[PDB]
């Protein structure tokens, strides 16, 4: 099934022809242009009010990185590399070293927020919800090195958002 | 007292500065459509006093939306350097910021900071429109604590 | 008395704002600052050899069909004459042969912009 | 087996004509881009540049590899004229912001461990 | 005026001379470029253009090769402009 977009001939009675003289001299279409943005101007904007009203998000939204811990208090990264092997742009480093207590962790854990691209591979690699791209999205930095994230400021980003991430977790755990 | 009177007026300049940000429309890859989201009415760039102008000549910030490669980069330099000072560079985007998704290819600037003094680095790939106008605003800021005249006046 | 006290007041306000514009703002210059703006890349080097304008025959009527408008501007006065029929039938001698002269051009070209 | 296709050239002596004639356009050029790309080198300091690089590959023997590298030299030429190439992409034939490296096997010792 | 074998050979000689890698004295109208100055082929590419340059008209590539000395120079630009002494 197709359809001619444009094959209309235009009826040549008198009155068609005068009614076509009439736009052309008095401008018709060129009013009617005219009043559809007089309409929209009378309507309502739709700008919000940033920074004090938010565009709406999802659950699933995916911003800045963060290493969650267990409600004991230990980490829940265990330094079993997926989240490494399977990011598309090589942005996470990890070296592990087995810790004083006996239990396999990160001696270095660091992800290049500059070279990430944000896709959300590593939380879904993860076998224990350790590591997880957070609801933040206003890190903005004036300085490039402080976009080179270490596992401290990971940390730290987990123990901030872990209010945020642990709902938005458990608001979207059933779907994965 | 000198002092007082150098402190205002550069919160006058600072204020017209921070208040009239004119940026350029230099996007260059994805990162540009949301630097056109929040150039759309949702956003709207306008209320905030930042308008689009192209003609490097009456612009102040540059936004490097996109991957920044070999081929482009002595365009952006030059394009920079046509601009009349005060000028400001906001990163957009993690192939602009270091690299990005393409950071190991063969024919792609490992960050616009190599290039150009970057004054805002804009994480996201690409940065939701909401997150590039808070870097914009963090630019403002940025503006409004500057003091020049007071350097001047402690020269 | 008024005239030119008022184009004295235009012209040195305007050269003033210039003043304040061009001395004040602590300009930083280089070179390739006020290098030619060729949408980034250097131009290929120009900005002063021909440019061809296609309507050049168009560009010259216009100062004949502008000249007629001389002769055609004292008519507010000519209309309070006591020869009513000779100055009607001049007037419309002039639009006439105006209308004339661009029939004969629409009709020859003319004013179809050359490729 | 032994005998394979040929690219331009159906000998050596072909070839070498095809290598005369890029560096006749070449030489001609150099001033040309000396002048338009307002580059600050002199223009011997271009001129025996050209020669180095037809130089540096002059150790080539087989006629193909000879035509290609005469279309890779008329190619660069295009760009050169047309200004395709920039200042900076002109520029990359001096290697200015390059440290120079040492050769004796003594600096290289002491430097790093590199052939 | 009209010139000769002697207004071609000075200005063959002049612009011969201008020439840095060519030796004042080991230059003569016999001095074979490859054999007395010592010279490369690529380096016959812009004697022959200081000879087209200066002398007006363009000598092509198919001639060019086969001057290899300056009488060849010399009785070359003598045939083109119609030299007969
Ligand atoms: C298909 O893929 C594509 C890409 O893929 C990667 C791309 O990347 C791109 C490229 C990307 C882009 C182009 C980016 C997207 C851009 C946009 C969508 C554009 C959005 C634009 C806007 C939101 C803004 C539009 C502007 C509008 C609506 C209006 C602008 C008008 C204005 C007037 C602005 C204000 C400017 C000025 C100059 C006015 C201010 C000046 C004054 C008030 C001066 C006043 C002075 C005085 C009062 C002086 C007074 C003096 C006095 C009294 C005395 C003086 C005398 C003395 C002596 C001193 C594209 C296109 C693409 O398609
Ligand atoms: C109506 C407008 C009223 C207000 C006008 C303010 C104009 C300010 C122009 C910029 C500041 C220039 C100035 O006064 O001193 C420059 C002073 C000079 O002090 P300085 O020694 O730092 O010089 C600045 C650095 N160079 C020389 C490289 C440009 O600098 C600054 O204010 C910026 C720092
Ligand atoms: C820097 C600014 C300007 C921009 C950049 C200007 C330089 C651009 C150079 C582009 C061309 C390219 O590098 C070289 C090429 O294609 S081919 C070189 C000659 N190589 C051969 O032909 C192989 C065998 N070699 C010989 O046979 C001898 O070398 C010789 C030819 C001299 C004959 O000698 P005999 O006769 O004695
Ligand atoms: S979400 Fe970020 S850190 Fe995780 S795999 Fe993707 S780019 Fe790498
Ligand atoms: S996938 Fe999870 S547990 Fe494995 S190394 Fe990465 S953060 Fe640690
Ligand atoms: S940072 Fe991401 S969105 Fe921006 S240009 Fe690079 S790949 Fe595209």
């Amino acid at each position: 099934t197709y359809k001619f977009v444009n094959m209309r001939e235009p009826s040549m009675d008198m009155k068609s022809v005068t009614d076509r003289a009439a736009q052309t001299l008095l401008w018709t279409e060129l009013v009617r242009g005219l009043g559809m943005t007089l309409s929209y101007l009378f309507r309502e904007p739709a700008t919000i009010n940033y920074p004090f009203e938010k565009g709406p998000l999802s659950p699933r939204f995916r911003g800045e990185h963060a290493l969650r811990r267990y409600p004991s208090g230990e980490e829940r990264c265990i330094a079993c590399k997926l989240c490494e092997a399977v990011c598309p742009a090589q942005a996470i480093t990890i070296e592990a070293e087995p810790r004083a207590d006996g239990s396999r962790r990160t001696t270095r854990y660091d992800i290049d927020m500059t070279k990430c691209i944000y896709c959300g591979f590593c939380q879904e690699a993860c076998p224990v919800d350790a590591i997880v791209e957070g609801p933040n999205f206003e890190f903005s930095t004036e300085t490039h090195e402080e976009l080179l994230y270490n596992k401290e400021k990971l940390l730290n980003n987990g123990d901030k958002w872990e209010a945020e991430i642990a709902a938005n977790i458990q608001a979207d755990y059933l779907y994965r | 007292r000198g002092e007082y009177v150098v402190a205002k007026l550069d919160d006058l300049v600072n204020w017209a500065r921070r208040s009239s940000l004119w940026p350029m429309t230099f996007g260059l890859a994805c990162c540009a459509v949301e630097m056109m989201h929040m150039a759309a009415p949702r956003y709207d760039m306008d209320r905030f006093g930042v308008v689009f102008r192209a003609s490097p000549r009456q612009s102040d910030v540059m936004i490097v939306a996109g991957t920044l490669t070999n081929k482009m980069a002595p365009a952006l330099r030059k394009v920079y350097d046509q601009m009349p000072e005060p000028r400001y560079v906001v990163s957009m985007g993690s192939c602009a910021n270091g690299g990005g998704y393409y950071h190991y290819s063969y024919s792609v600037v490992r960050g616009c900071d190599r290039i150009v003094p970057v004054d805002i680095y804009v994480p996201g790939c690409p940065p939701t429109a909401e997150a590039l106008l808070y870097g914009i605003l963090q630019l403002q800021r940025k503006i409004k604590r500057e003091k020049r005249l007071r350097i001047w006046y402690r020269r | 008395m008024n005239i030119m006290l008022t184009l004295l007041t235009n012209v040195t306000l305007a050269s003033l704002l210039v003043l304040i514009a061009f001395w004040l703002p602590q300009l930083n210059a280089y070179s390739e600052k006020t290098s030619p703006y060729e949408c980034g890349f250097d131009p290929m080097g120009s900005a002063r050899l021909p440019f061809s304008m296609k309507f050049f025959l168009v560009a010259i009527t216009f100062l004949l069909f502008d000249l007629e408008i001389a002769l055609l501007l004292p008519l507010p006065w000519a209309s309070q004459t006591n020869n009513l029929k000779t100055m009607l039938t001049m007037a419309l001698f002039l639009l006439i042969l105006l209308a004339a002269s661009l029939a004969y051009e629409w009709t020859q070209k003319g004013l179809e912009w050359a490729e | 087996g032994t005998s394979v296709k040929p690219i331009f050239s159906r000998d050596m002596n072909e070839a070498k004509r095809r290598v005369r004639e890029l560096y006749r356009a070449w030489y001609r050029e150099v001033p040309n881009t000396v002048h338009l790309f307002q580059l600050d080198i002199s223009v011997k300091q271009g001129r025996d540049k050209v020669r180095e690089m037809f130089m540096k590959n002059a150790h080539v023997t087989d006629p193909r590899v000879v035509d290609l590298l005469v279309i890779k030299g008329k190619m660069e030429l295009e760009e050169t004229i047309n200004v395709w190439k920039q200042r900076t992409h002109i520029m990359r034939f001096f290697h200015e912001t390059e440290a120079p490296r040492p050769t004796d096997f003594l600096s290289k010792f002491y430097v790093g461990h590199d052939p | 005026p009209p010139l000769t074998l002697e207004a071609i050979k000075d200005r063959v000689l002049y612009v011969l001379k201008l020439y840095d890698k060519i030796d004042p004295e080991k230059l003569s109208v016999n001095s074979h470029f490859m054999k007395d100055l010592g010279l490369d082929s690529l380096d016959q590419v812009e004697i022959i253009m200081a000879m087209e340059d200066e002398f007006g008209f363009e000598i092509p590539d198919i001639d060019a090769e086969k001057l290899m000395c300056p009488q060849e120079i010399v009785d070359y630009i003598a045939d083109k402009k119609d030299v007969y002494e």
